[PDB]
């Protein structure tokens, strides 16, 4: 401070941030490159945010586009958080009392907790001064943080399709701005004798983002369009024939009951939800047309699928038989036998495991469907929540015709359920390739812990207990990650597990069924 | 707590 | 207190199975 | 599709291959630096055939050379298939029933199924169509697809070896179809007094093709000519004097006897025939004179040579003693003993191994030469029999005078039988360095399951069960090749076994000692 | 089965 | 019906032995 001013010896050190001015030359470099070969138009404008001359936490970089309705100038933005290694952030004091003494809980800052009302003021604030209109309307479009731990000299082809991706959602949220036709699936019947089909999937390498950050992903359930004709001509050439996609994977949770109902109840959780490929469209119609797919795993039982024993390879992470710790044996079912098969694994899944699952999804403010995770969380609990269910029911209604009110009465009947979990999100170096933190549930930690029930009942508190802390119940998580993953663990921001309403998804496939929609499959 | 965010929508 | 499981998980139950037109 | 065209979104994603314009580019690059070093003449063309507007299920890249013939055009192709990793083929179904149920079983697709008659028609077309003339005859010279997971930046040498030999087909086929003289063995006398002298060998390490492709070589036999004379000049100094090359491998099979013959009997696999690397002449009457060669493995039982137990090392993948665990001794015979030898070798050899072998070819419609790959294949079995049979009968007799009718008798008598097998094209890293897949045999599947017949036995079945499915039998292969080699399995094509006739072979021996050959060894 | 290609030959 | 073994391998054998001039 003043002791610099006081002294002033010659040459300087440090005062200077690094990881924005290179990462602003690639993405200039990039759109030079994009508009080159025809790939974008040049009509938007990539800007940088110091957070030296702002007086913020974390730089970022944002891509403003911008036009003109009715005479009023529309400003659309999607700042994308550049956090940095080299600089520690202060942390969060906190402090709990225990009979007579007194202590402080030092927390840890995310990404979310940056990215807070008064940033995006002073951003748009910043924007409208730099763009030469200062009453013109801004609207947010999704932030999207670039995770540190990467080198952007040899990640080329990820800023690549990020900035297009960014591109695309800022027109994308200027066309719903303005006004469009809504998307309907009234008109999917194309009138050429053609059926939807949904195939289901059991995966075992993780999911990759678009910018390579890995994600849990069991079973996959898309939807395609079948136009199989009789001479069908083009053998062995198919014309991106596929619509949707959701990433799902299951699991157990225990009710509290001492020792006919089964023991254990499953609970399937909803990671990733996204569009073909090809398509290049993103509106809030497609998102429950693709959500809709989640309930049809239930037809003959497919969530369970990946949980019976394959052949030749025990990774012992995710094995079945540590369930039998707690039954009436206290030994473990053996797997991996000669008389084991799918005889009485149906035994073992109708005597210990409830036959209906339970359907769950983990929020997130911060990831690609952000604009969506937000509205999702706002109608679960808060100041707004009659705006935020309106506006889901006047979506609904707009895919698909109307009358949703026969099915559905969303003025008593809640939607979403906030189960007051927070679950961090990071991935971890496996001794193949790199992997997913989730990995590690319920099963995962009752395997590693063989026959030690308090240890496994402490990690399990440690996740739902009400009366806890949240801060103590991040630390403890936070040290049995290390505890049993390994050393290579790296956080990279939070999530939110809520709870969707039974009736709702019923409601809603029924409602998608009688209006029109006809899917088929095994 | 039910802290909250920008919403486009409203 | 000790935490003993999830006494709310039960209320929300799908009680019927996916309708498909296969 | 229409979606894209209903919400038209600024920015293009995907919609391209990337994997031909830079294969094409460097194929350019090297034919033009080829060209400057006075290698190849500028007479020939490069094209691509892309998949997206021929709409085929791979890329391909066509060598062309054109000539005139009595003033009718003549176009010779080498299609080379580009397959990629980016993206998936739709896969095949089956359906298959087990007492009152049904399942379906999905299927994959290889290369060899993707270059149809459709494929080489369209490609034909389109080949009439660049060149400018399009009543120009098109004969084939011979695919070879280029593996995938094969980084282009650093493999130039294999490139460049793979056009010299592809520009070197086209040269012979437009020669076979012009008309030369005919390759005899009359003409190999060299009125200068030198003798043929062919030369046995038994190695360790696999053999590789002109991409990288290991190929299992246990016995290698080779053809020399020996020109030592008096004073023989040029010590140390070695004028190219080789002609063949033919590897081979043995392999057990067991005759079905329940418990004097032995019960084992071994079958040899012909893998791979090809001419010296100065010889840059391929014609018909060449195979035969290199696969002659194979018989002459026999003189002093040379094909039991890699079988006897190595000093110092024991990988115990292909140990012998394993051979015992079905004996009339349960135990294995245990080797790697001061008392074990040579002597007690033959004994075993007599005792429980058949004293004459089998011969075996591995037909590849995909591999070098597949233009004799093809026509055996025909001649085997289909509605091209006799044609086949023919023009095989026609070759044997050009080469080497004629009156091949002494010896044998094509029109009662088969040539080449198919017995019904499918061999998957793969290789496996091991630790040291990559290997080849087929290196698991039923000696190493006896290794690998010590005492356990059944699991043995379903091994053995999953391969020539007459009654089983194909599609099961390939994922019942494909399963063991993960329990036994690794994870590192890739596979690149198909293959199918076939079985020579045996009375066919001595009378091919007989044709070519009488017809003044003389081949000494040990 | 006995699927069969393309031959120079014929 | 279980797989016993190939009962057409052994039809086809050698009956010769290579002859060379040595």
């Amino acid at each position: 401070g003043g002791i610099n001013s006081q002294f002033t010896r010659s040459g300087n050190v440090q005062g200077g941030d690094a990881r924005a001015s290179e990462a602003l030359t690639v993405f200039t470099r990039l759109k030079e490159q994009a508009v080159a070969q025809q790939d974008l138009a040049d009509d938007f404008s990539i800007l940088r945010f110091d957070r030296d001359q702002h007086q913020v936490g974390w730089s970022s970089l944002v891509i403003a586009k911008q036009i003109s309705l009715n005479g009023q100038p529309v400003i659309a933005v999607r700042p994308l958080i550049l956090p940095n290694n080299s600089i520690e952030l202060p942390k969060r004091k906190t402090n709990i009392v225990n009979g007579m003494q007194t202590d402080v809980i030092e927390s840890d800052i995310d990404v979310g907790t940056v990215f807070s009302a008064q940033y995006f003021n002073r951003l748009s604030t910043y924007v409208q001064n730099t763009l030469g209109k200062p009453g013109a309307k801004v609207v947010l479009a999704g932030p999207f943080p670039i995770p540190a731990d990467l080198v952007l000299k040899d990640s080329e082809l990820q800023l690549r399709n990020l900035l297009i991706k960014s591109v695309n959602a800022c027109d994308d949220i200027l066309a719903l701005h303005s006004g469009e036709r809504p998307f309907t699936i009234a008109g999917l019947k194309g009138q050429q004798g053609e059926t939807l089909a949904a195939k289901v999937d059991i995966r075992t390498q993780p999911l990759h983002d678009t910018v390579g950050n890995p994600i849990r992903a069991d079973i996959v359930v898309t939807t395609q369009r079948v136009r199989r004709n009789g001479q069908q001509e083009n053998e062995f050439y198919e014309t991106d024939v596929k619509l949707n996609q959701v990433a799902m994977f299951t699991n157990l949770e225990r009710t509290p009951q001492a020792q006919t109902p089964a023991p254990w109840v499953a609970s399937v959780v909803i990671t990733d939800v996204r569009n073909a490929d090809g398509i290049q469209a993103n509106t809030p119609e497609m998102y429950w047309f693709a959500l809709s797919n989640a309930f049809r795993s239930t037809h003959g039982h497919a969530w369970a699928r990946p949980f019976l024993p394959m052949t030749g390879v025990a990774k012992d992470m995710k094995d079945i038989g540590a369930l039998g710790w707690m039954s009436a044996l206290r030994n473990r079912i053996d797997t991996k036998a000669a008389n084991f098969d799918d005889a009485q694994f149906g035994q073992l899944m109708l005597s210990q495991v409830q036959p209906n699952p339970v359907f769950q999804i983990d929020l997130n403010r911060m990831g690609e469907t952000a604009q969506m995770d937000s509205l999702q969380l706002d109608a679960a609990g808060g100041p707004n929540a009659q705006k935020a269910a309106a506006t889901i029911i006047r979506q609904i209604n707009n895919l698909g015709g109307g009358g949703f009110e026969r099915f559905f009465d969303h003025t008593t009947q809640p939607i979403l359920e906030r189960t007051g979990q927070v679950i961090d999100l990071g991935n971890w170096f496996d001794g193949d390739e790199k992997r997913d933190r989730r990995d590690l549930d319920n099963l995962a930690a009752l395997n590693a812990a063989e026959g030690n029930e308090n240890e496994f009942w402490g990690f399990y508190g440690a996740q739902l207990n009400p009366n806890l802390h949240p801060d103590l119940r991040n630390r403890q998580s936070r040290n049995y990650d290390r505890q049993y993953l390994g050393s290579t663990v790296t956080y990279t921001g939070k999530a939110e597990r809520c709870t969707y309403n039974a009736k709702f998804i019923e409601a809603l496939d029924r409602y998608l069924a009688e209006a029109g929609l006809q899917i088929t499959m095994d | 707590q039910y802290q909250t965010g920008p919403s486009s929508f409203y | 207190q000790r935490f003993m499981g999830n006494s709310v998980i039960g209320n929300n139950m799908v009680s019927g199975q996916a309708q498909v037109h296969s």
